């Protein structure tokens, strides 16, 4: 059964950074795309980036282009993504996707397939 | 660059320095090469310096 | 309006189907067959309900149909029952490997 | 086909004219291939083989 974890909710003050982390079992690491979405309170999901954990290229949006870095540990099948520059717009739960499957012939980075999501995890800048 | 898996290629990114359209004022400009199209300048150890 | 434009909320008898609608724009909706909907509820986690444009995933109630026309997708329900009544939304790929969501749209059976 | 969004970059070379180059690349990095059907190959390499 497929299913995936993150870390905790927590408290963070305005202009700090955040560690936060993803977990996910019953697959291959490396054959999915890992893609974060972002939904503020009571707002429309915002999505942040995806991340190839097979070789680690990353993309993100025009607004996020600089202030999110995003990686992974293939030795221990866990996602990071280090949002940077904190502020009260940030105040939102922060959601681990998985995205298409990865080979080598076709680009499905873009494809919204998110077949599974994580528990979600808290942030509050204030 | 980094890709790690040897099943795909990457491009290099090579950097040079450029004579401008008013020639002797240069400015450092960059453009992706296919590894096929660059060699390693010379014998020495710098492995950073690279010609067509 | 988030980034997609859709109505806001629509409400109707069993039986019927409630449909919502998910504009819109050549680059976003109209280029491509990559068009999903996403059925969220008031502390929860969002439900994945079609993919590529007309087929549903496994552990989707097969009410559920999608359909697509031009610059415009929506998302048919036909068949409504009182388990329909959450808020959907749309997304899609959106070029130079981007993807939009929508404003989202609740549902209710009276 | 060659999955790689490539994007092009330009370059001054001396007065007047320009060096067109590849500047980005949008999107996954991804591999260039050829496909063939091998229904038809096994067939007609056989076909070549009575010849
Ligand atoms: C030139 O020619 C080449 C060919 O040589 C050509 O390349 C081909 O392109 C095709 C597309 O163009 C591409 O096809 C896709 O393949 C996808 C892979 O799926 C197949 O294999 C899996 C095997 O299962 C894995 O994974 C399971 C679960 O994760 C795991 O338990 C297994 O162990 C197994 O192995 C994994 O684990 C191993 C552990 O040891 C490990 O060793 C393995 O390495 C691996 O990690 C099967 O299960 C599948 O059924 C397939 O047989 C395939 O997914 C994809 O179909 C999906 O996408 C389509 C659109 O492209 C959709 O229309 C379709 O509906 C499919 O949708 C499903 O998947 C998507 C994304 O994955 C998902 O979003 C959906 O929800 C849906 O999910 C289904 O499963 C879930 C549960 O998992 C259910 O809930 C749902 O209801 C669904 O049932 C395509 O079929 C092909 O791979 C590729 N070939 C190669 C060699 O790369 C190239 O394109 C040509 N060039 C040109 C220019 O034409
Ligand atoms: C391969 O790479 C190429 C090269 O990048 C990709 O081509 C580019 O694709 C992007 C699409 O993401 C495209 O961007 C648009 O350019 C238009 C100018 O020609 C803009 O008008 C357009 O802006 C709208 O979308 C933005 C969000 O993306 C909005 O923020 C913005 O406000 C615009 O939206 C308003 O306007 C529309 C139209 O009136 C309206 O409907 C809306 O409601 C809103 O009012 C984008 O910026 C690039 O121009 C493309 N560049 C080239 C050179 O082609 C190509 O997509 C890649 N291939 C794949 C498969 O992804
Ligand atoms: C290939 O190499 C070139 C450099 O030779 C790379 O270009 C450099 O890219 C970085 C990241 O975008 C640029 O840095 C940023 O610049 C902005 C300017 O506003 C600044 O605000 C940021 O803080 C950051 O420093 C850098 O300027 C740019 N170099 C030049 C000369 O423009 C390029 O990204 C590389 N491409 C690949 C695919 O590796």
């Amino acid at each position: 059964q497929v299913q995936l974890v993150q870390s905790g909710a927590e408290m963070k003050k305005p202009g700090a950074s955040v560690r936060v982390s993803c977990k996910a079992s019953g697959y291959t690491f490396t054959d999915y795309y890992i893609h974060w979405v972002r939904q503020a309170p009571g707002q429309g999901p915002e999505w942040m980036g995806w991340i190839n954990p097979s070789t680690g290229r990353t993309n993100s949006p025009q607004k996020f282009q600089g202030r999110v870095t995003m990686t992974r540990d293939t030795s221990i099948s866990t996602a990071y993504m280090d949002l940077n520059r904190l502020t009260s717009d940030d105040t939102a739960m922060y959601y681990c996707t998985t995205g298409g499957w990865i080979g080598l012939y076709s680009d499905t980075s873009g494809y919204p397939n998110f077949d599974y999501w994580g528990q979600g995890t808290l942030v509050t800048v204030s | 660059a980094t890709v790690k898996n040897g099943t795909v290629e990457e491009m290099k990114n090579c950097s040079f320095n450029t004579t401008t359209e008013i020639r002797d004022k240069e400015k450092k400009e960059y453009a992706l090469f296919y590894k096929p199209d660059i060699v390693p300048l010379s014998e020495t150890n710098n492995t950073s310096e690279y010609r067509l | 309006q988030s980034a997609l434009t859709q109505p806001a909320s629509v409400s109707g008898s069993p039986g019927q189907s409630i449909t919502i609608s998910c504009t819109g724009t050549n680059y976003d909706v109209g280029s491509y067959n990559l068009v999903s909907w996403y059925q969220q509820h008031p502390g929860k986690v969002p439900k994945y309900i079609i993919y590529e444009v007309n087929k549903r995933p496994s552990g989707v109630s097969n009410r559920f149909s999608g359909s697509k026309s031009g610059n415009t997708a929506s998302l048919t329900i036909s068949g409504l029952q009182a388990e329909d009544e959450a808020t959907y939304y749309c997304c899609s790929y959106a070029g130079s490997s981007i993807i939009f969501f929508g404003g989202g749209t609740k549902l209710t059976v009276i | 086909t060659r999955p790689n969004n490539n994007t092009r970059k330009s370059v001054r070379i001396g007065p007047g004219q320009t060096f067109y180059a590849t500047g980005d690349i949008i999107g996954d990095i991804k591999q260039a291939h050829c496909n063939i059907s091998e229904e038809k190959w096994n067939d007609t390499l056989q076909k070549v083989g009575i010849e």
